[PDB]
This record gives C-alpha cells, structure tokens and sequence, in this order.
C-alpha cells in the first residue's frame, strides 16, 4: 500500500504542476535548458517531452501520455489533470480497505457508460467556414493571446479549407510551417505553395514573375573548385595547385544551357524561368539572367526541393544540362517578397497549387517557438475536427453531463465498482472545476453552479470561461474534437489502471 | 496494535507461569514485600507475588484466582489454557481474521466442550470411606504440587479430611488448618481431630472436658461483668497482688463465665513466666506466639471473637469446644482442642519439614487437596487427567471444526490446539520433546483408547493410560477451569485499545 | 532451526511477495526502478525475476533454481 | 479483492464435499465457481511438474548453509 | 490560516478511539484507573470520561457530547463517527479552498431534511411485549456479552412494564439496581418491590413475612433526652451516664411500644410489624425479637429509607415512636434473602408495589460495573421507546436510508449546501460503515450492497452483523429509539458546526 500511495502523491504533484495550465485563462509555464534559453510553452505534449521531472512514476506517466496523445492531436494537459484527479479519489477510498482492482474494474464500467454517453452527446453538425473558424479558436486560445489567436484563426482554418478537396483523411504531406523574425508579430499569414528563405544576387530582378514557369534542377553557377585530382598532400598535389583552378568557364557552360531552354520552353526571353540551385551562384552572370528572363535561385535546402516538384511540378537533381521539358511546372506567381533585411521569395498560384504553407512571423527565438507550437496544434485539432464527422462542444459541459450520466448510472452498475463509475464522475467534474480555478471564479462554485443548470434544464451547459456563468459551449462556439476527447477517456482509463496496479517499488 | 500487545503480555506470564504446571513443575524464587525468600512451584502464589501490572494479565490473574475459591485444582491450567487461546487468536489475526469472529468461535467452542465433556468422563468417585479409595482419587492432584515424596502426602489429606467429613452431604473449605512446627522427616506428619498448635506457655490441661475458650490480645484481665478486677504493671509487689486477682478472676471465668463459654483465656501479648506459675497452681492453661490468624482461626472455630482491647467478656464473643488436651506429635509439645460436633466440622493436621520453605509447599500440597476433595464431595464424577481429557477434547473439537461449515472453523480449530498446548506445558517440563509426544499420543489416541496421556516417568517421549495409572482430575475442576479460561481469554481478546481514566 | 535455514525462507518468502501479484488474470502491474532513471512495466513474474537485482545469496540461488525450472518448461 | 479469508474459507468447506472437487475460484470476477462450467481448463504435465519443481527447490533451498 | 486542521485531526483521533465499538460485535474497551483498577465499557457515555483525552478540543467533544446525550443515551457513540465522518467530508472539501460556514448551512438544511423523513422512517404501535423485549435486546446486546444480555433484558422489560400506567419517564425510586459480588450471575433477575442494602439474620429469626408493616428509627439505642446522635460526652460526666440510660431506657420503652403496635394492630403480632432500625443495635433486640414476632433489620442506608417511602406508603418516620398506628408503612410480602456470602432483605407487595428493583448480581468489580452501566443504558433506551410510541429500525438501517433521502433531495438544495447535504449523507454512511467494519467484513461491499438493497426496494433495510448479507431490519427485530435518533441528528450537526466553525486556535 506504501508504494501505491507514494505514486499516487507523485502523481498528484504532478497534476498540481499541471493544474494552473489547462484553458485560455491559465498560467503559463517556461523552461529554461542548461545553456540558459528560455522555453514559453502551456501546451502540454511539448511540456512533458522537456520537462525535467525529479520524480520516477512522473516519468512513466509523462512519457506514457505524450507518446499515446502525439496519435491524438494534443489533450495530454487534460490527460494528466483528470488522471490525478481520479487518483485522488481512488485514494480517498484505498485507504478505507479498497483493493485496486476493484476500483479499475469500476473505472472500466464508468469509461464502457462514458463513451456510449458520447455518442448520443457528439452534436451532428455539417463542417463549414463558421464551425472551423470556432474550433481553430478553441485549439489556439489554449497557447497564444485571444487577439493574437484570433490573427491565426483565419490562415490557420483556410489552409484546412484548401487541403479539404482531396476529401480524405491525409495531413503533413503539405502545409509546413515557415518561420522568419520580424519588427510586428501581428502580421502571420498563409501562402498558397512554398516560401524560399533566400532570393539571389539579381539587381534589380523582373520580380513579379507572373509567367514563372518552375524546373527546380541544381544548376552549378558557382563550380566548387576541383582540390582532389591525385589524393591529398603527396608530391603530385603540384596539381592540385593548378587544377583548383579554371572552373570560371563551366559556369557560363551551365548558363548557356539555361538559356537554351528558357529558348525551348518559352520561344524567347520574355516570360520568367525559375531554377534553383542547393549552392551559391555568380552575381555577374545572374546579372544578364536577370535580363534573359532566367530566375536562378541559390543555397536551397533539401526537402523544399520535392516539395516544390509535387506543388509545381518540375524534378530536382543535382546534375544538370540542358534537360528535356519532359517535368516543365508553370508558378502562376512566384511572389518574390522582401521586408526587414532578408529576402524571402513566396511561390503563390502553382499549376494546380497542391501545397500550402503557414508563414509565421514571431519576433524572436521564444515567441517564435511558441507560435509554432500553437500553429501544429490548431492545424491538428481541426485536421482531427474535418477527420471525424461529429464535433462535440467542450468547456466542462460533456464532462458534467457525463459525470451526472455516471451518477444517475450508479444503480445500474453492479457490485463493489460503484465507487469506481463514482470516482471516475469525479475525475469528469474536475475538468470544469479547474478551468474555473484557473479563471478564478471560486471553483466549486462553478461546479455547483453548473450542474445545477444541466440538471434543471437538460442542455449541454458548459461554463463560460471568462463570465463562470454556465453556458451553452455549442452556443458559445466552444468545441472540442471527438476523436481527441475519444482517446483522451482510453488513455485516462489505461493509465489510471496502470497507477492503481503498481504496488511495489523495486530497486531494481 | 494493542490487541497484539496484551496478548503478547499475556503470552510472557503464560510463559513464565507454564514452567511450574505438571508434576514435574519446575520451582522459581520469590521474593515479596517481605523480601523473605524461597522456592515453589505453585500458580496461586507465584502470581500473587508477581505484579502483573499489564491490566490484561491482571485480568488472567483474577479470573484465575475467581476459578481457585470456585475450584480447588487448574489454577495453572487457566493461565496456560488462556495463553494458548491469545496466541492462537494473535496467529488468527495475522492471518486477517476479525476479533469479533474468533471470539465467537471461541464462545461456541467452549460451549461444544461443556457440552462434551461429560461425555469424555470415565469414572466416578466411589463413598468417600475406605481411606485407600479416597488417597488413590487425590492421586493426581497431591502428585500436581509436588513429586519424589507423594504418597504420604495423598494418604494423610484423605485421612485427615475423611476423619471430620460429616455423614451429611457437605464438606467445608475452611476446614483442614496446618501447623508448620519444624523438625526433622516429613513422614512424621500427622492428623487430629479438631484444631492443633505449633508451640505455646507450658500447662496442665484441665480443660480436657467441657471446654471453653477466652482470647485477649489487652490486659490480662478478664473479670467477670459483675466486678471489677485488673493487672496495671507499674511495680512489682501490686504487680503479684494483680497477678493473683486475674488468676482468681479466671477461676471465676471457668466456674461461671463457663456457662457463657470462657475455661481457658488466649493472650495475644507475653505474660510473666510467674504469672504462668501461677496459672499452672489454679488450674487455666493459655495459649502465646499465636499470629491474628491464628487467634481468629480459633475464635471462629469455637465461636469467638478476638478483643482488640480491655473490654468485659459478654456471651456475644464466647467459644464452646468439647476437650482441650495435649499430645507431644513429633517429639514436641502441642495443644488440641476436640469437638463433638458441637461446633466441630474442623480437623487439623501438623506439618513435618526441617525448612519453613519445604513448609509452605507442604502448605500448598495440602491446600490443593483439600480442595480437590471438595470439589469431590459435591462433584463425585471426575475427569481422567493427564492430557488424556485435553486432547480428547482437542480431537473431538477438530471434528466439530471440519463439521462448521464457513467461517467460526478457525477458531473452533485454535481452541482444539488450545487444548494440544498442555500437553505441551507437560512435556517442556517433563523432560521430552513436546511435538514428538503429542505426535505419538495423537497415534495413540485417535485409535479410540481415550485414556492416553503423557507418561512422565518414561525418559523417552511416550504414552500410557492414566485411568490405571492413577492420573485423573476432578470433573468440576476441569470444567470450571476451562469456562472461566475461556471467558478471561474472550474478554481480554474484546479489548482493542488500553486507556487511562482519572 | 540455524540462522541460515531462517535466512533462506526470509529471502524466499520476499521474492515470493514481489511476484504474487503477477499470478492471475487479474494481476498486478509492477514497479521497476532502473538507477538510470527510467523505468519498466511488466505483469507477469518472469520478466521482473530476469532483472531483479537480489543481493542475498538465498534470494540469488532461488533465482538459480527457477532459471533450471523455466528452462525446462 | 474479494474476501481472501471469507470466500476461501467458504472454497474449502465446498471442497470438504465429495464430487466438489471441480469446485474453485474465478479470478476474472473474484467469486466461487465451477470451474468445470467457464471451460477454463488446464493440463496435467504443468502442474505435476510446478508441484514437482516447487517441492524440489524447497528441499534445495532450506537443506541449505551458506559458507563461502 | 487553516487551523482548523488540527480540530479536524482531533475529531479524527477521537472518532478512531470511539471506532471498533459498536453493534454487539464490536469490541470493548478498558479505563485503567489511576488508582491501577480495571474498568471494563463499550458505551462512550463513560469512554468520553477517559480523562486521558490526550488533546484539548477532544476534551470538548467529548464533554458536549456527553452533556448532549445525557437527555436519550441510547445513541452517544454513532453521535463521535457522525461528527468525525461530517469533519473528513468537511477536510475533504476545506482542501479546495472552499470556506467552512456554507458547509455547515449545507449541513443544517440536511439535519432539516433528515429529521423530516425520520419522523416517516419511524413506526408507531402499541408497546406489547415483544416489540419491547426486542428493542431491549437489540439496545442491550451491543454493550454486554451476547449470551448474557438476554436474561438482563427480560428483566428489563419486566421493570419498564411495572410502571406502564403513567407517561413519566425513568426514575431510580421505582427501579433500584442492587449488586453483591457473587461466584456466578445466575439468573440476575429483578425482584418486585423493594430490595435493602443488607439484612439481620439469628437462627431463630423468620425467613418470610407477609402482610408486614415498617417504621425506622435513627435513634433507639444511643442518646438519652435529646435528638441528636454524636459522639458520647466522654468530656462530660454529668451528660455521660445518660447516654448508658439510653439503651435501657429505649430498648425497653421504644420495644414495648412497638410491641403493643403489633399487638393492638394485628392482633396479638398476627401480622408480623418489621423495623428498619438504621445503624447497628445491641443483640438484645435482635437475638430475642427473633420469638417475639418482629423482625428487627440492621445496617441500612438512608436511602434505602426514602424509597421505601415511596414504595410502602406512610413515611419511613426517622424518629422512632410509633405516634400514629396509620403512619406505619406496609409489605405485602417479605423475603431475608441470603445468597454466597452476604445477606439482604426483600419487601414485596408493598403499598404503591410499582417500585421494583434489579438484582445486578455477577463477577466481582468490573464485570459488576459494566453490568450496572448497561442495565442502566438499556433502561433508558426502553424509557425513549415507551415515552413516544416511535421506534426507528437500527443496525444501519435508518442511516441508509437518511442518505438515500439527502441524495434524492441533494438536486432540490440551492447552491453550495448541495456539496454540504452531500457531505452529510457521505457522513451519514458511517453507521453501517463502522458496523460492518466491526465483524469484519469487507466494508465496503456491504455499503454498496445495502444502498442496492434500500434502492431496489422499499424496504428499511440494514446491516445484519451476523451474516452482512442486507435484510429487513424490521422483522429481525433489531429496533432503535426515534427520539435518540432526533437527538443525534441535532448533536450532531450543532457540534460539527462548532467545531467546524473554529478558525485560529489560539491558547487561552
Ligand atoms: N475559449 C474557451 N472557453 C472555454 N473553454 C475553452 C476555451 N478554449 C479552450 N477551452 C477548453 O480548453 C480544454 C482543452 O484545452 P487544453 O487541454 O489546454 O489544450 P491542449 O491539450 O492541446 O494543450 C477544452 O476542454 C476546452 O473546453
Ligand atoms: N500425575 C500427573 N501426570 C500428568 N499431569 C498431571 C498429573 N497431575 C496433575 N497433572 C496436571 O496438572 C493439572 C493440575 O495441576 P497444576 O495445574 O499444575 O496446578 P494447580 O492444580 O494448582 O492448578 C491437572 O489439570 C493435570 O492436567
Ligand atoms: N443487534 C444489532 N445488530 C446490528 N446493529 C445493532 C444492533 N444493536 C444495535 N445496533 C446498532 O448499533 C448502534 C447503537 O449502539 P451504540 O451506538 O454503540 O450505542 P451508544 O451511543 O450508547 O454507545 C446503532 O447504530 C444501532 O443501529
């Protein structure tokens, strides 16, 4: 019994740690790494991923969470709060003569009513511009600013949109994210396609290449020097000194054969070419590029590389001649953008634009971390939201309703697992209770508040976070993914099972 | 936690109470409040000297002092008896089981053995005549206390308590007194009828018939209460003058304080060997050295009462006797008084021993008899002894443990081994191993003999029928012995918590 | 009755009260608490016997004898 | 989490019947059962040698003095 | 400053102390003295007089529940769990940050509700004896050995029956317990009429009188002219030999007086006249009055005196002379009982015969004790019984059903003092909790088990100690007082407001 209760408190501290984060009014937590960089984070999954945690089943209990919660878009902070919770009450009867068993299988009964419960509870409701724009709101206002998550609602719900038309369940393929360090952070837009981080040394480039048509071979304007020609420092290395020499001529070599197709693909000079290359380029060649209507690009990296060949067309490689227009993409606007000091080149409008990307522009290193985060967490909750065809409305309501599902079903579960579907009601009620904690409004008084209103009137009520009046999430706009909240109750119960088990500690 | 720490109390005065059950019991010093020290090997006053302190061993000790002035013999029994039942019950509950369920099982059990048990008896006793019969019946109890030297001892109780054991069908306890004069072998031993004394003043016994007897612990003066007469030492010469008054005052005690019931005036406190003198010249004896129980011993035995101080004799504190003559038992001079059952209904022995210590179990062995022959009197049917009787029990309480269905059987089972510990208290002090004995006696006595029991005199572990052999307890005694066991261990195992009050 | 019989049957009876938890469908999860940091999950009792460490010879030569039993079987 | 005292001792006065010997428990519910009736079964030639096994390494172990 | 914690704590070593207590299964516990005596109880009337309390506001508990149960006293040690399981509820609750006073509104609406559907739990009947000897037995059994309490209870009824003709409660003038220490209890019966504290016995002396009649006398031997009764004037010889006059001069005149009581009375003594003489006497009177018809009695007490009194009718006249024949008292029957070592007189039949006593004879000093605080408990549960005709079925019975109600009404309470009924029918569960706890079962199935049984049904279902099994308690026959449970609903809830009201223990 000493080594479940030592779990169980350790459990416990951790869900005091984790306590204050869950919901838009929450505080925050940052890291700080031994070289002294800060970390601004209230997402969970990320929290315990870097979390240094002096305590061992803590350990288990986040790496065990993380991992199965990753599969389930992110709802891991819940996971672990309703988790400690529940363990809470499971002591508060463990120490009058329970055994844990009995308690699982109660646990088991409770989440066997629960999901049943949620079936009939998820709201069918057709996907459309208003119900995104709602979920993305309920995923980002969990890790950003209200205003600022409302900046993000609209790239992050259009980019969804756009990817919606293959209709099938399908994500990361597209839609990476892009980063850049800016004076404003209000600015964060999507961009149909790709985004380069990098231009070239073209003064003043034709850069609205509206005509942009797209082959994105490696072009070697810039030959590295050829050093090996007999091995190293021997005595023939007398050739080496010479043979660093005279690759000037190979670059205008691979120019001419530029130029001869931009003469096949186009019939002349006018309409842009784009090519890139994975390493540098000559400016004064780019010079009269820049007037031959050819766009080469330099210091590529790799991936944008194929991302470009399935959003544009076009293949890449590193050898390159005059190759056959057997691949040739045609960018309907390679929007070549500039602001602050760096160049950043969009690609808008592709032939058959298949990919997006989310440009997101966070001054410095720790806002930029944090909208990133908030970024894949919007985009997955509503990847999960578009994945299933029912979205339940959250802020606490299912989970009283639930917890009162459980409580009007304790006579119809038999035997000695009536604490269990009790407790498990419990471990419900604290997820409304908490998020009034962390607004502040008296918790239990919320908690009291709004069971009184779902029992009165029978609506799914939830609590209106910045008010602690009790109000109808599907009303409010509050939503929360069937599917995340489906695997959320699996790995509540599988882990709680596990806590409960565990009964010895080995020093082994 | 407390429930395990009075049993374990109770467990160590089992223990150090254990080793003086059996015949073979082994002695221990004592050392009271009187610091005066000396060995026994007797339950009654090795507990009453040991400070039980532990109020759950104060609780065994008096339930085993409630069973000794019910019962005469298992005085011992009880402690060990309710030893095993605590720990046996402290086994029960490390394995889980609730106080409330073994205590009932306990309760029932003890109710399948009173039920039993006289079923279990074999003989019974015969009319308590025929000096041989009555010794061979307080056999195993004289044998209890003390071994080597036995016979005599059973012999001269059953004569002792035969000779005034009235034709009526009663018998009382406080009868047999002993007298503890030293001197040389304990065969010289005797029995008289009526009251005898150690040693006192010499004199010429006059009282030899219609006795009568006066006892003052005040000044010696004993005046009739139609005069005045009084000894004042103060000077020698008026001292005589006293001396002489008193001593007529006497003569006037036995011509007509004789019809109220004074002779013979018993003095608490030393006279003058000349006032002695003077006594022996005008015909009243007197009695001297006599401790306040001595002296209400007599007084109660003739009807008397002893006088704290100077007070005139009325008939409200006179004794009546038959004789008061003399005999030199053992080479010494010694007072008896004889009865004719006026009062009578008293027999005392004399004790022979050269050590007060060898005395006082002498005292014990004979206590311990009497008893026994009480608990006879009223109970003539009595038990084969020896672990014979306490595991038939334990076996016949096994097969009622496998017939209880459910719960209560763990119990019933622990009260069967309740029973197979005193054989064990036999066996740890009679020199053998106790689980090769009690293994062989189970092989031998679920065979249906039903009268086998440890066999002491055996240097090896082994058996013989103690019904032949002599061995055998009193019904009553046995009985009583394990109710009152049971009810000490039910009652203390109902206390889960020690607690102070002011 | 040596101390060395009373240390066999304690070492004994420990191993056996880690591993009779894992008997039954219904068996319990355990606790391994590997130095390093980490730790491991397991529900039956050959897993936590292949790695518990057991500094007492008695325990040690019990695990002898059940490696002789599971190899057989 | 049944009665381990309870329920057992009731498995054993079940057991003191003949033709109960079939008689056990269910530890997928923690309450008495015919074991014959769940179908849940198991063979001779594991627990003759569990027994077997079991009593051999007890004789081993506690026949033994540890001497290095 | 949550220094409530520490009363709460107390409340919880109290109630540990008081646990394992109940029902006849429950255990007993010890007072040792500290004059080194043995007491031996199981009623925390005298458990909370264990003046080893150890901890100040225990000593609070204990004395306001002793003062609070004082007035019923059939239910004192439910009122210690009751209060203690209201404390772990409020602990429970406190650790949420929620304030204390709303829990104790939520407690008094829930003793408002309780005490409410107590009064439709109760059953009224005739008091036939039956009912009476089975509420006897079910008050008596959970204090004194089972196979002993029976022979007690009959008794019991037997001494609540004499006094049936009037709706006064129990007073000790009309049932006097007596003891005498004695080798075995034997039957510990009550005798109708009066029983006296000792008895005179001379050979000659009669056994039984019948149709005799009483008087006492505080002085008949001693002083001489005067009332008073002191020591002699050994100062004084001139007021000394009249103090030798008084024994011959009264033993003659008070003698022939009474003497010519009898003679003029009954005719030549034909009905048997008996003196309770106070103190000790000359054996002149009593060796002597043995032939002449009285019956002279010694050494009583003067209470004694006053109930005989009221049990015989006249007055018990202090002074001795017989001024009015009709001022003597009469017995219908008289028995000099003499039983083990020491003797005692019984009157029986007595003018106004509804005064009966209690032989509480047994084992000596404690067991003596404990006997004596039983009969007296039982006696006053059968006066709650016969004083309103309501009877509430016990063994956990009506404390399940007082939850079940407070659950049901749980919805209906506005606000906060919903979480404080629900902690009040959660406290509410201890009675069958720690009766279940008592013999030793798993607890915690019983609970579950008994809530089934009283949800399934209407039934007043409760705990049966010897089986665990739910059963109707009605028809077992194991009863309990309406008017101790009304009064332990109202301790309960006033003490577990004063306690739990306690903010900032501070020393005096
Ligand atoms: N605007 C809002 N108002 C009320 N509740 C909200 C709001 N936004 C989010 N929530 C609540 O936040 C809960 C889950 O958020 P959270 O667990 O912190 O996200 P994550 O697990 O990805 O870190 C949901 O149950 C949802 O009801
Ligand atoms: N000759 C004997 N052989 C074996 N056991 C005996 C013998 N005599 C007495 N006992 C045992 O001793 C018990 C009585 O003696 P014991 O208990 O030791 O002292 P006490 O009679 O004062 O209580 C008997 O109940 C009996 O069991
Ligand atoms: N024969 C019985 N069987 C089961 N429960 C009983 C029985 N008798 C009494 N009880 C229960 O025990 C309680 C009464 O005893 P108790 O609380 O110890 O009285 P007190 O306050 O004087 O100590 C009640 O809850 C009653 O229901």
């Amino acid at each position: 019994q000493a080594a479940l209760a030592v779990n169980i408190s350790a459990a416990r501290g951790l869900q005091d740690v984790l306590r204050t984060n869950l919901g838009p009014k929450g505080t925050m937590k940052m890291l700080v790494s031994g070289a002294g960089d800060i970390k601004l984070t209230k997402d969970g999954n990320v929290l315990l991923h870097e979390m240094q945690i002096q305590h061992p089943t803590a350990s288990l209990i986040a790496k065990v969470a993380t991992a199965q919660d990753d599969i389930t878009g992110d709802g891991t902070t819940s996971n672990v709060l309703i988790i400690g919770e529940l363990l809470k009450q499971a002591d508060l009867y463990i120490s009058e003569g329970l055994h844990p068993r009995i308690i699982t299988e109660g646990f088991e009964a409770a989440k066997e009513k629960a999901l049943q419960f949620l079936e009939e509870v998820k709201v069918s409701r057709e996907m459309d511009r208003e119900t995104l724009i709602d979920v993305a709101r309920t995923s980002l206002r969990t890790k950003v600013h209200a205003e600022l998550a409302d900046v993000l609602t609209e790239a992050v719900v259009d980019s969804i949109l756009a990817i919606k038309k293959q209709d099938e369940p399908i994500d990361l393929f597209m839609i990476e994210i892009m980063e850049m360090k800016h004076k404003s952070e209000t600015d964060t837009s999507l961009i149909r396609g790709l985004v380069l981080d990098h231009g070239a040394r073209h003064p003043d480039m034709k850069k609205r290449v509206e005509d942009a048509y797209i082959l994105t071979c490696n072009v070697s304007l810039e030959y590295e020097k050829t050093e090996v020609n007999s091995g190293f420092f021997y005595k023939s290395a007398e050739e080496r000194e010479k043979l660093v020499k005279a690759e000037r001529k190979f670059i205008e070599d691979r120019v001419k054969k530029i130029i001869e197709l931009k003469r096949k693909v186009c019939g002349d000079s006018d309409k842009g070419f784009v090519v890139i290359n994975q390493k540098g380029i000559d400016p004064f060649s780019l010079d009269a590029l820049s007037k031959e209507g050819i766009v080469a690009l330099r210091r590529a990296k790799r991936r944008n590389m194929e991302r470009l060949t399935l959003a544009c067309g076009g293949v890449a490689l590193n050898s390159f001649d005059d190759l056959s227009p057997d691949c040739l993409g045609h960018a309907g606007l390679v929007y070549e953008y500039t602001l602050g000091e760096e160049k950043f080149t969009f690609i808008e409008k592709c032939n058959n634009p298949r990919s997006v990307t989310l440009l997101i522009k966070g001054p410095n290193k720790h806002t930029l971390t944090q909208i990133k985060d908030a970024v894949r967490d919007g985009l997955r909750a509503v990847k999960n939201a578009i994945d299933d065809g029912c979205v339940v409305p959250g802020a606490g309501a299912v989970e009283v309703a639930m917890a009162e599902a459980l409580i009007k079903h304790k006579p119809s579960v038999k035997g000695r697992a009536q604490l269990g579907v009790q407790a498990f009601a419990d471990a419900l009620l604290i997820i409304p209770k908490v998020l009034a904690q962390n607004s502040g409004f008296d918790l239990q008084e919320t908690l009291v508040k709004i069971q009184a209103e779902h029992s009165e009137s029978g609506q799914l009520v939830g609590v209106d976070l910045n008010t602690g009046e009790p109000m109808v999430a599907a009303e409010v706009g509050v939503w929360d993914n069937y599917c995340v909240k489906k695997q959320l109750l699996h790995s509540c119960t599988v882990i709680a099972t596990n806590i409960l088990l565990v009964d010895e500690i080995m020093r082994a | 936690e407390a429930v395990y720490r009075n049993i374990q109390a109770c467990k160590e005065l089992a223990q150090t109470t254990r080793t003086a059950y059996g015949p073979n019991g082994m002695n221990k010093m004592v050392i009271n409040h009187l610091e005066k020290l000396f060995v026994t090997n007797d339950a009654a006053t090795i507990l009453r000297e040991l400070e039980v302190q532990h109020p759950a061993a104060k609780m065994i000790v008096m339930a085993s002092h409630m069973q000794e002035q019910e019962v005469g013999d298992g005085t011992n029994f009880v402690l060990v008896f309710a030893g095993a039942l605590l720990e046996l019950a402290e086994e029960l509950l490390r394995i889980g089981l609730s106080v409330s369920e073994v205590i009932e099982g306990y309760e029932i059990a003890c109710r399948k053995a009173h039920e039993i048990l006289p079923n279990l008896v074999c003989c019974s006793a015969k009319n308590l005549r025929d000096i041989d019969e009555v010794s061979s019946l307080l056999r195993t109890s004289i044998m209890s206390k003390q071994y080597g030297n036995e016979v005599f001892l059973a012999k001269l109780i059953a004569q002792a308590c035969v000779s005034i054991f009235p034709d009526s069908g009663h018998f009382n306890v406080d009868n047999i007194r002993v007298c503890k004069i030293l001197g040389s072998g304990i065969s010289s031993s005797s029995v008289l009828h009526g009251m005898v004394f150690k040693k006192e003043t010499e004199g010429d016994v006059t009282s030899v018939k219609d006795a009568k007897i006066a006892v003052y612990s005040c000044p010696f003066d004993g005046m009739i209460t139609e005069t005045k007469g009084t000894v004042l030492i103060k000077t020698a010469e008026e001292l005589m003058n006293f001396s002489k008054g008193e001593e007529n005052l006497m003569d006037a005690q036995v011509k007509a304080i004789a019809d109220t019931g004074a002779n013979v005036v018993v003095t608490g406190g030393k006279v003058a060997d000349m006032a002695l003198h003077y006594a022996n010249k005008y015909n009243i004896m007197l009695v001297r050295l006599n401790s306040k129980w001595d002296l209400r011993r007599l007084c109660k035995t003739v009807g008397a009462t002893a006088l704290p101080r100077l007070t005139p004799p009325v008939l409200e504190e006179m004794g009546h006797c038959d004789s008061v003559y003399l005999s030199e038992v053992g080479d010494t001079q010694v007072v008896v008084f004889k009865h004719e059952k006026e009062d009578g209904a008293i027999s005392t022995i004399v004790l022979r021993g050269s050590t007060d210590n060898l005395m006082d179990d002498i005292e014990r062995a004979v206590d311990d008899g009497v008893n026994t022959f009480k608990v006879l009197t009223r109970d003539k049917r009595l038990v084969p002894g020896g672990g014979a009787t306490e595991i038939e029990l334990a076996k016949q309480i096994t097969s009622y443990g496998e017939t209880c269905p459910g719960l209560e059987q763990y119990a019933i089972k622990k009260f069967a081994e309740a029973f197979e510990a005193i054989p064990r208290a036999l066996a740890e002090n009679s020199g053998v191993k106790a689980n090769e004995v009690i293994s062989k006696l189970y092989a031998v006595h679920q065979e249906g003999n039903k009268n086998v029991g440890l066999d002491i005199e055996a240097e090896v572990p082994a058996v013989k029928d103690m019904l032949e052999a002599g061995i055998l307890d009193t019904y009553l005694g046995k009985y009583w012995a394990i109710k009152l066991a049971t009810n000490a261990a039910v009652t203390v195992l109902r206390v889960d918590q020690i607690i102070m009050a002011k | 009755g040596r101390k060395v019989q009373s240390g066999n049957i304690n070492a004994a009876k420990t191993i056996a009260d880690i591993i009779r938890t894992c008997l039954g469908p219904k068996s319990m999860m355990k606790m391994l608490l590997d130095p390093m940091g980490g730790i491991v999950m397991t529900n039956d009792g050959n897993a936590i016997l292949r790695e518990i460490q057991v500094q007492h010879p008695a325990a040690k030569s019990m695990i002898e004898i059940s490696r002789t039993q599971d190899e057989e079987v | 989490g049944a009665s381990t005292i309870r329920l057992l001792t009731s498995l054993r006065a079940k057991h003191t019947q003949e033709n109960c010997e079939t008689w056990g428990v269910n530890g997928e519910t923690g309450t008495l059962v015919d074991m014959k009736e769940l179908g849940i079964w198991e063979p001779l030639a594991v627990k003759l040698q569990t027994y077997k096994t079991a009593v051999e390494t007890a004789v081993l172990l506690l026949r033994i003095d540890d001497i290095v």
